[PDB]
């Protein structure tokens, strides 16, 4: 069985060197492989072909700082002084011909974090239902968390001051730049809406903690 | 080195078609 | 400029059968091996097909072989998938690639996304939002992704940022807003353009004030 063992993902910190491994399974150890690089929410590219005595042919455009080596069944992808934008989903993939037919196998793919980026508190922009919306029994509001950096956030919401709970949506944070963004959405009848003093939008990141409330009126 | 032969032919059949 | 745009994807039923087709330029298009690769919800890539420059060889792994079947018309520059009796464990993003005299998948398309479900398709309720001024624009309830969202009509070019959709009874709703210089923020025109191919429908929203 062609099979490619990956570590599902891996942190470095910005600046430093980063090696992630590709294993070949063992009767396959002579194999010439490729990288891929897969940044959030954009199609795969080319990175490089890696040969198993270590040399390697780079993509049009990849950097110089990714480069590749090899040991017996292990393919290493390097990454010299690691920056932001290279953090993205890295796999690895290999062919081969058995009689007539092709068969090409990716690996599971690793995530890669690169931390100490500068942090950078959250910025909070807050809409309240539309008419139209309210129109038909239901109110949505809406909570553009904006400008993060690292991208870890937790969101809550509150009605009066106090928390709620069942009724709330929130993505999962996406790049932008070098910064991070998510969205959360509170779900609410158009009669809560309009018969509560205000409603809060609540983000905590790294210790602090930012809101900016609606208030229907 | 046999695979990697085996893979520089097959991409040259891709494009020529031995 | 190589350039490979695939289109087609869509909502299909289980048992059913979808035509995929790659648009391609910026090289010589006869003289390339292209292929086909999928990227399932779980993120992992599998490559589904390769043809020969000529068409005269074609390659596919067990997963497929028999239900899909790569194709392509030199004289139009075009790669086609046809697949069929879907099941919705195809469910993925479909991108077209063409290979290198040195490498398989040297460039990839933006891809176009398969959804194999039995849910019908469901158009989005578009609301806007009012609040340099940020305006939203909400895409509510729909299914299946995606949905595309450009303002007055793509005029609005950065100040925009679409958020990633949620998913709640198995409906996705998103947001997308832009920032414009407040003087002309209510005095000129600012529409939200919601796509959803899924169902045909197209609406503009004009943003206006509460």
């Amino acid at each position: 069985q062609l099979v490619l063992t990956q570590s599902s993902s891996a942190s470095f910190s910005l600046g430093a060197s980063a090696k992630l491994t590709c294993t070949l399974s063992s009767q396959h150890s002579t194999y010439t492989i490729e990288w891929y690089q897969q940044q959030p929410l954009k199609p795969p590219k080319y990175v490089m072909d890696l040969k198993q005595d270590g040399s390697h042919s780079t993509g049009d455009g990849i950097p110089d700082r990714f480069s590749g080596s090899s040991s017996g069944a292990d393919r290493y992808l390097s990454i010299s002084n690691i920056q932001p934008e290279d953090e993205a989903m890295y796999i690895c993939g290999v062919g081969d011909t058995i009689k007539e037919q092709f068969v090409y196998v990716f690996g599971g793919g690793t995530k890669v974090t690169v931390l100490g980026e500068p942090k950078s508190t959250p910025t909070l922009t807050v809409f309240p239902p539309s008419s139209e919306e309210l129109k038909e029994n239901k109110a949505t509001l809406v909570c553009l968390i904006s400008n993060f950096s690292p991208s870890g956030v937790t969101v809550a919401w509150k009605a009066n001051g106090t928390p709620i709970t069942q009724g709330v949506d929130t993505s999962n944070p996406t790049k932008e730049g070098n910064k991070f963004m998510a969205s959360s959405f509170l779900h609410l009848t158009s009669d809560q809406w309009r018969s509560h003093n205000s409603f809060t939008c609540q983000v905590t990141h790294e210790g602090d903690t930012v809101e900016k409330s609606l208030s229907p009126a | 080195s046999i695979q990697d032969l085996r893979r520089r032919f097959f991409l040259h059949h891709l494009i020529a078609e031995i | 400029e190589v350039q490979l745009v695939e289109s087609g994807g869509d909502l299909v039923k289980p048992g059913g059968s979808l035509k995929l087709s790659c648009a391609a330029s910026g090289f010589t298009f006869s003289s390339y091996g292209m292929s086909w690769i999928r990227q399932t919800p779980d993120k992992r890539l599998e490559w589904v097909a390769t043809i020969s420059s000529g068409g005269s060889y074609t390659y596919y792994p067990d997963s497929v072989k028999g239900r899909f079947t790569i194709s392509r018309d030199n004289a139009k520059n075009t790669l086609y998938l046809q697949m069929s009796s879907l099941k919705s464990e195809d469910t993925a993003m479909f991108y077209c690639a063409r290979q290198t005299t040195m490498t398989y998948f040297a460039y990839w398309g933006q891809g176009t996304l398969v959804t194999v479900s039995a849910a019908k398709t469901t158009p989005p309720s578009v609301y806007p939002l009012a609040p340099m001024v940020t305006l939203g624009c909400l895409v509510k309830g729909y299914f299946p992704e995606p949905v595309t969202v450009t303002w007055n009509s793509g005029s609005l070019s950065s100040g925009v940022h679409t958020f990633p959709a949620v998913l709640q009874s198995d409906l996705y709703t998103l947001s997308s807003s832009v920032t414009v210089p407040s003087s002309p923020r209510p005095s000129e025109t600012v529409t939200c353009n919601v796509a959803h191919p899924a169902s045909s429908t197209k609406v503009d929203k004009k943003i206006e004030p509460a």
